[PDB]
Order: structure tokens, then C-alpha cells, then sequence
């Protein structure tokens, strides 16, 4: 989408393997700012936004 | 029959009780920090911050 109308989704009732997300390294730039990348693996969230 | 006539023991055991619960609640303040517990500021950020 356009930067003026950025896509949201929301995310619920959902197990998520960051691993796989953060040993790729097609993504050019991973910066992780209220948490660390690696202690993703252990956390339990709700109502995730992308 | 009358009461309240031994203010001063009272008002001894209130002022311990009341320093002691002020020292205990002040327990929960931030202080700046993201939080207010170790358990989940541990399991959750690279040790240098």
C-alpha cells in the first residue's frame, strides 16, 4: 500500500515462531525496540498489530 | 467505660503501622524504569539496557 494508507492487520489466537523471522536474513534492517529479538520465543502477547 | 483513654500507646502502634505500610506500598513505584518488576524486566530486554 501507499505510505499515506499504510496496511494494518490484527493478529489473535495465533502460536508465532519468531526464530524463523529473525535467523532470515533476506530483511535488510531488524530493529527490535521494547524487546529483545531472541526473548520473542518466550512471550505471550494479545492483539497484535502488523 | 469511657475509651480512648490510652491515645498515646495507640498512637505509638499507628505511627509503626502506617511508616512500615508506606515503606511496603512504596515497594510498587516506576522510578523511570519500564516497569515496576524484575521477574518481567528480565525475561524481556538484552542485559546492557
Amino acid at each position: 500500500a501507499s505510505v499515506y494508507a499504510w496496511n494494518r492487520k490484527r493478529i489473535s489466537n495465533c502460536v508465532a515462531d519468531y526464530s524463523v523471522l529473525y535467523n532470515s536474513a533476506s530483511f535488510s534492517t531488524f530493529k527490535c525496540y521494547g524487546v529483545s529479538p531472541t526473548k520473542l520465543n518466550d512471550l505471550c502477547f494479545t492483539n497484535v498489530y502488523a | 467505660s469511657t475509651a480512648s483513654a490510652l491515645g498515646k500507646l495507640q498512637n505509638v502502634v499507628n505511627q509503626n503501622a502506617q511508616a512500615l505500610n508506606t515503606l511496603v506500598k512504596q515497594l510498587s513505584s516506576n522510578f523511570g524504569a519500564i516497569s515496576s518488576v524484575l521477574n518481567d524486566i528480565l525475561s524481556r530486554l538484552d542485559p546492557p539496557e
